[PDB]
RNA sequence: AUCAACGGAUAAAAGUUACCCCGGGGAUAACAGGCUGAUCUCCCCCGAGAGUCCAUAUCGGCGGGGAGGUUUGGCACCUCGAUGUCGGCUCGUCGCAUCCUGGGGCUGAAGAAGGUCCCAAGGGUUGGGCUGUUCGCCCAUUAAAGCGGCACGCGAGCUG
RNA sequence: GAGUGACGAUGCGCCGAAAAUGAUCGGGGCUCAAGUGAUCUACCGAAGCUAUGGAUUCAACUCGCGAAGCGAGUUGUCUGGUAGGGGAGCGUUCAGUCCGCGGAGAAGCCAUACCGGAAGGAGUGGUGGAGCCGACUGAAGUGCGGAUGCCGGCAUGAGU
RNA sequence: GCGAGAGCUAACUUCCGUAGCCGAGAGGGAAACAACCCAGACCAUCAGCUAAGGUCCCUAAAUGAUCGCUCAGUGGUUAA
RNA sequence: AACCGAACCUGGAGAUAGCUAGUUCUCCCCGAAAUGUAUUGAGGUACAGCCUCGGAUGUUGACCAUGUCCUGUAGAGCAC
RNA sequence: UGUUAUGGCGUGCCUAUUGAAGCAUGAGCCGGCGACUUAGACCUGACGUGCGAGCUUAAGUUGAAAAACGGAGGCGGAGC
């Protein structure tokens, strides 16, 4: 699954910044490859907002 | 310009960021992205069948410039030098 | 690195006010005051040309002339010092209401304060041939 | 300041910015960007090509 | 051990200051401003009923909806290394929810005299007796003797 | 001789809609939409992301060196900041040691476009007219814009 | 902002809970404007893409495209 | 003896001052707190909470998922 | 390098604060003066050196363009 940070933690609640850190994402732009797992699945869940997701 | 340039120039000594090859010669060469060297209107990839060649005269460093920054009341003051790091090259090219 | 100036060149423009409606004539004035397709192109200074306006008595004007559009000179140490013309009313000083519509488009500063002098409003038609012993190319609004 | 001279030239030939750059953005092979105002500044005939390339990627 | 002021200062303890003093506080009150608008001022909906009869010419039970910011407040935001405070006088200017004049509609408007509402801020809006008075009551007039804002307008302008 | 009427729903608009220095949606101006519901691209736009260069923090991976430990060296990574904690240094006086300098011109003063990542430090010229840089280590009466700060000189108010 | 009490389902009010920002946060936007929207500034560039917001003229960028609505300047003061 | 709810001068004396002011070169790294309990306490202070530096441990921390237990709010209901 | 015109942008400094351009505090200007120190055979921690299951001396005595002597005493060494 291939995830891209485009919006900022700033002003997000706790959490969220810290799921953000979980999902490795550090700048607005990071794109990463993600693992198909429900706890990885679950994460970019919990994100999604701030998130581009692919497939 | 963002590093490597372009353009039909008339042969200038011009100043750039830094380019590894030390000393005089060195020689680089450019993509090119528009030209009229021969009347000739010629833009993008078309003008990539053309190359600019430009040979490294000169390292240097820039104007010593001060990095001053400063916020009220919160007692932020900061003084720090800065100097940018160049290439001259003088063009010759295609 | 930018290109600079030249300013040996000016040049005069002639606009007709006829059945166009004040804002949006006034907008293409100010921009040709200013600087839309622009000589050099630079703002440091004064590039755009001088526009000759006609017909100013014959200016357009949508829902209200007579009702809501009212010109609001307030006079003096304000005394009651508070002296308003309807727009209809401008059957006095018809040169001043394109005037007042396109200096009220135009930059606030000392610049912008020499750009008026570049504006030249005329009531009549084949009679306003007075600024216009230079150049006169005339440019239709839209 | 170079934006403004721009579709000060794009205007000229019919155009403006905002449909200028999405030509020339459309034409990949041109990457201009920077500089592409001192083309519309000096050489007209030049800065022209780029309008008529520009008109062409777009419709 | 009502060490009950309950983590309990000594075994052992009240007042007063306009004769007051020092260190501070706009961390906190009085004035004024600010936010609010309960209270206050005004306007509007409805129509019981009053009006010989007829709700609406006038008046409007019980109830309802707003406006204003002139009252008493609420709150405590700048000002306590100082923002002088009532009333008079002097000098003005502004709002209109108009006291007089000006124009109107309705009238339970014959006329004359009016009642009420609409438009209207141009000018005008007296002199005294009582009280520090603002107010208010009174005398004598008047076209009228308006209501409110301007730090409850105005003390580097005067009074006190 | 042709459709005509009554309830309701809902979009946008109308009346209701009076406040004190001069008015206004920030203005100009806009319905010949520059208002407003729905849809669609395109461009602008920040210190955000990117390009190119360069420095720092920590970390692992090389090698200098009798060993840590610290240099350099890539690659990744970090670097908004008040109280506060930690690190590396600049500058002044005095001292000890070394190296020197000076009447063919010491310190101090004055000017300056040079250097260093900062505190800072040089070159040159001018003035001065007899003392004095640089380095290593030691020690402090060691760095000022504030304290209605202290001393002194000189301004403003004013040719009042 | 949300969840409550006090208060008049007043206050730029007070007092708890909770999330964020300011405090100690520069930069764009909101005319101006600690807080709201966007976004967390190692330094240099006369390069590029975007966010919130924007694209008549002041003022960067469509006086864009389609079907509609509103003629009151409504937009650019609330109710029965 | 030009300021008397207790004169003046010198000393104790650098009284005390939970208060007001002031607190001076540079760059680099991290970075708070205005909360809890107690207090003749309430603009003071103790301990904790939160910061930083050195050391030891060295994945125990963070988010998300699954499983499992706990709860009487929102809603709702009228059996008390 | 000095100066200048026009354009953009732009709310002195310090203090005190939840919040300062603030019509809150301070300051006429410049020069100089001017605020975290010193003591103690005191306690506790870091770093460094010397010896090391041991480590040190105090007063003093003797020399001194200079240091030697002096184990009285002090600390580790066993706790409850
Ligand atoms: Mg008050
Ligand atoms: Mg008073
Ligand atoms: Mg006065
Ligand atoms: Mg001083
Ligand atoms: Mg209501
Ligand atoms: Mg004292
Ligand atoms: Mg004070």
């Amino acid at each position: 699954m291939k995830i891209k940070l485009v919006r900022s933690v700033i002003g997000r609640p706790g959490n969220q910044v810290k799921t953000v850190q979980a999902l490795g994402l550090r700048k607005i732009g990071d794109s990463r490859e993600v693992s198909d797992t429900p706890a990885v699945r679950g994460m970019v869940k919990t994100v999604k907002h701030l998130l581009e997701v692919q497939e | 310009i963002q590093t490597g340039g372009k353009q039909y120039r008339v042969s200038e000594g011009d100043v750039i960021r830094v380019e590894s090859l030390q000393g005089e010669a060195g020689d680089k060469v450019e993509l090119k992205a528009l030209f009229v060297g021969g009347e000739q209107t010629v833009f993008g990839e078309d003008a990539g069948k053309y190359t600019v060649q430009a040979e490294v005269v000169e390292h240097g460093r820039g104007k010593k410039i001060y990095i001053r920054k400063y916020k009220s009341g919160v007692q932020y003051r900061r003084r720090t030098g800065h100097r940018q790091n160049f290439t001259a090259i003088k063009i010759l090219g295609i | 690195k930018t290109y600079i100036p030249k300013n040996d060149e000016q040049n005069w423009v002639v606009v007709d006010a006829s059945g166009v409606p004040l804002g949006r004539l006034a907008t293409l004035i100010a921009s040709r005051i200013r600087g839309k397709h622009r000589p050099d192109f630079t703002p440091n200074m004064i590039q755009g040309d001088f526009v000759v306006v006609i017909n100013a008595a014959q200016v357009a004007l949508t829902g209200k002339k007579l009702d809501d559009k009212v010109y609001t000179r307030y006079t003096g140490y304000q005394g009651g010092l508070k002296t308003e013309t309807a727009r209809e009313a401008l059957s006095k000083h018809p040169e001043r209401v394109i005037e007042h519509a396109v200096f009220g488009m135009l930059p606030k500063g000392r610049q912008g304060r020499a750009m008026h002098t570049r504006l030249k409003v005329y009531a009549g038609e084949t009679h306003p041939h007075s600024a216009q012993k230079p150049q006169v190319l005339k440019t239709q609004p839209l | 300041l170079w934006i403004q001279r721009i579709n000060a030239g794009a205007r000229l030939h019919g155009m403006n910015y905002s449909t200028f750059i999405n030509g020339l953005k459309r034409a990949n092979i041109d990457l201009n960007r920077k500089v592409l105002a001192d083309i519309a500044a000096r050489e007209p005939e030049a800065f022209k090509a780029l309008v008529d390339a520009s008109r062409n990627a777009r419709q």
